C-alpha cells in the first residue's frame, strides 16, 4: 500500500479573496506536493466551477497551475486537490488537498458633497458602471446618480436637514450582472447663508433759532396750604432779570422754612437762541425740601415757561410751554430715603410755527448741573432740610413731535454690497442684533436697542428702524453706527453682517 | 409731630 503525501494549496491571490478586479482576470493557483510516495510528474488536478484543471508535480513538491478563470473562482470557492501516485510495485494511492478561499465582488466609493447641488463624480473605482441600459440609479434619499451624454456621473444631492436625529450619509448599491457591486456612498454636506454688510444714513437738521428772554411763571397749583408765588429774591430763590413769579411756597413749617420750587431761567447763557434737534436748557430747577405739618404741601403744580421766536422777516411768534409737576411731600420718619420728597415733570410740548413750518417744543426731564451729557429723568428725589438743582431740559424738532429722525430697511436686500445669501436649507430669520462688531444669538430680535447716536428696531425678517436720538452737538464729522446681525437657517447654520448707519448733519 |  502506497504512502500518500501532504497536498498543500497557497492563498488564492494574496488576500486569499477573489475581488471585483479579479473577477475579469485569469488568476494562477499553486501550491506543494510532498511526502509519501508522491514523485516529480504525478499528475495533479482540481475542479473549479465544473471544469478542471490539471497540471504535474515539480522538483521539489512544486506545483502550479498557469491560469484559473477569476470568474470560476469567484463562482467555487472551495475546490480540493488530488496528487496520483505510486509506489516501487505499482501501488496506487492518491494524496488529497483541499483549498478555500473568500469571494467580495463589492468595492465603494466615498464622497463628501454640498447639499443641494449636482456634483460630478470623480475617480470613481475602477471599472464602476451601470448596468446594461441603465441610465440613472435613485438613492436612498431619492436623490440620482445620472450617467451623462459626456459619460460624466453626475450626483443630485437633496438639501437635508443637519441637526435633526436622521443620518444624512447617503448611499446606493449599483449591480452588475457578473456579480460586482459598487457602493456610493455620499456623506451630503451642510450648506449656510452668507450675510452681507449693509449701509444706510441719515441726516439731522441743524436750525438756529433767534429767541427773547425767558419768562417763568408759577400759574396754579392743587392742594397746599399758605401757597405763595413770587419773584425770586436773594434769600428765598436767588435773583432772575424779570419780575415773572419764579417761586412757589407752601406748608406751615414745622422746623424752619416753608417747602416749594424755584427756577431760575437760562437766559444768560442762552444768548437769546435756541438750537434744533438739541436738548437745551432753559433754566435750573431748585426743589426746596423743608419739614411742614401734614397735609400743607401742594399735590401739583404748573409753570408757564413763555418767551418769543423772532423770524427773518423780524416778526414775533409768542410761545408758552405748560410744564405741570406733581409733588408728594412724603410723611417723616427716621428713614431718611423714605421721608424724601418726590418731585415728577410731565412730559408735556407746544407747537408754534415760523415761517410757513411748525416746530414742538417738548420737555425731556430733569438733568444733573454741571452735566451736559448726564442721565435725564422725570422723578427727583430730596432729602428733608435739603434743596437739589437739576437742569430743566427741553427739545425743539421740526413737525408734530410725534417721532424723531429715523430711516429704515431691510437687511437682507442689496444695500450696497449684495443682498444677504439664503443657502440651500432656507427659513433664514435673523436671531440676534447686538450693537458693535460681536454679536450671537440673543434676545434683542424686535426690541429697542441703544447705539451710539440712537436706537435700534431690527426685526427676524430684517426689517429695521434706526432713530437718532442724540443731540446734535454731540454728532460729529463721520459719525457712523454698525450694528452686527446674526442670521440662521433651518437646520441652524449661521452668518453675521453689520448694518452700518452714517449719521451726518446738515 | 407729623411733618411731611
Ligand atoms: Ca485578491
Ligand atoms: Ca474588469
Ligand atoms: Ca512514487
Ligand atoms: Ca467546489
Ligand atoms: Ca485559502
Ligand atoms: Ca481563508
Ligand atoms: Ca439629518
Ligand atoms: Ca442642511
Ligand atoms: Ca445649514
Ligand atoms: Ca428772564
Ligand atoms: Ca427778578
Ligand atoms: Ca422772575
Ligand atoms: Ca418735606
Ligand atoms: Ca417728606
Ligand atoms: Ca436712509
Ligand atoms: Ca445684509
Amino acid at each position: 500500500e502506497a504512502t500518500a503525501g501532504t497536498v498543500t494549496v497557497n492563498a488564492i491571490t494574496s488576500d486569499d479573496t477573489i475581488d471585483g478586479i479579479e473577477l475579469g482576470q485569469t488568476i494562477s493557483i499553486s501550491g506543494k506536493a510532498v511526502g509519501g510516495d508522491i514523485s516529480v510528474g504525478d499528475v495533479v488536478k482540481m475542479t473549479i466551477n465544473n471544469t478542471e484543471y490539471s497540471t504535474t508535480v515539480k522538483a521539489g513538491g512544486i506545483w502550479m497551475i498557469a491560469g484559473v478563470l477569476g470568474s470560476d473562482l469567484a463562482a467555487d470557492s472551495e475546490f480540493d486537490v488530488v496528487v496520483t501516485s505510486s509506489d516501487a510495485a505499482g501501488n496506487k494511492v492518491q494524496s488529497i488537498g483541499t483549498s478555500t478561499h473568500s469571494v467580495d465582488l463589492s468595492a465603494e466609493a466615498n464622497f463628501s458633497l454640498a447639499e443641494g447641488q449636482q456634483h460630478v463624480l470623480t475617480n470613481l473605482p475602477e471599472g464602476f458602471g451601470f448596468p446594461d441600459g441603465t441610465t440613472e440609479v435613485v438613492t436612498n434619499f431619492g436623490g440620482t446618480i445620472t450617467l451623462g451624454d459626456d459619460g460624466e456621473y453626475r450626483y443630485d444631492a437633496p438639501v437635508r436637514d443637519h441637526g435633526d436625529a436622521v443620518s444624512d450619509k447617503d448611499s446606493v448599491t449599483v449591480t452588475l450582472e457578473d456579480g460586482r457591486t459598487f457602493t456610493v456612498n455620499l456623506d451630503i454636506q451642510d450648506s449656510a447663508p452668507v450675510a452681507v454688510d449693509d449701509q444706510d444714513s441719515i441726516v439731522v437738521q441743524h436750525e438756529e433759532f433767534e429767541v427773547s428772554e425767558i419768562a417763568a411763571s408759577w400759574v396754579s397749583y392743587t392742594h397746599g396750604e399758605s401757597v405763595t408765588t413770587f419773584d425770586g429774591t436773594s434769600d428765598l430763590g436767588g435773583v432772575d432779570n424779570d419780575s415773572a413769579k419764579d417761586q412757589i411756597r407752601w406748608g406751615n413749617p414745622a422746623e424752619s422754612k416753608q417747602s416749594g420750587y424755584g427756577f431760575i431761567d437760562n437766559d444768560s447763557n442762552l444768548e437769546g437762541r435756541f438750537d434744533l434737534n438739541q436738548d437745551i436748557s432753559v433754566g435750573t430747577f431748585t426743589h426746596y425740601n423743608y419739614p411742614v405739618y401734614s397735609g400743607g404741601a401742594i399735590t401739583s403744580a404748573e409753570m408757564s415757561v413763555e418767551f418769543s421766536v423772532l423770524d427773518h422777516l423780524g416778526v414775533s411768534t409768542p410761545v408758552t410751554l405748560t410744564v405741570n409737576f406733581d409733588h408728594n411731600e412724603t410723611p417723616n420718619t427716621n428713614d431718611v430715603n423714605a421721608s424724601r420728597d418726590i418731585v415728577t415733570v410731565q412730559n408735556t410740548h407746544v407747537t408754534f410755527e415760523r415761517d410757513g413750518d411748525i416746530y414742538t417744543v417738548q420737555i425731556v426731564g430733569f438733568r444733573e448741573v454741571g452735566n451736559p451729557d448726564g442721565e435725564v429723568v422725570t422723578s427727583i428725589y430730596t432729602n428733608e432740610n435739603a434743596a437739589t438743582s437739576y437742569e430743566l431740559v427741553v427739545r425743539v424738532v421740526e413737525g408734530d413731535g410725534y417721532s424723531l429722525p429715523s430711516t429704515e430697511g431691510n437687511i437682507f436686500d442689496d444695500n450696497g454690497l449684495g443682498a444677504d445669501s439664503l443657502g440651500a436649507d432656507g427659513s433664514v430669520t435673523v436671531v440676534g442684533v447686538a450693537v458693535g462688531a460681536i454679536v450671537s444669538s440673543n434676545e434683542s430680535v424686535g426690541h429697542s436697542i441703544e447705539g451710539q447716536y440712537g436706537n435700534l428696531v431690527l426685526n427676524s425678517d430684517g426689517s429695521y428702524v434706526y432713530d437718532v436720538t442724540a443731540s446734535v452737538s454731540d454728532i460729529p464729522a463721520g459719525a457712523t453706527e454698525s450694528f452686527a446681525y446674526l442670521i440662521q437657517d433651518q437646520d441652524g447654520s449661521t452668518s453675521s453682517a453689520n448694518l452700518s448707519i452714517n449719521v451726518g448733519t446738515n | 409731630d407729623s411733618t411731611d
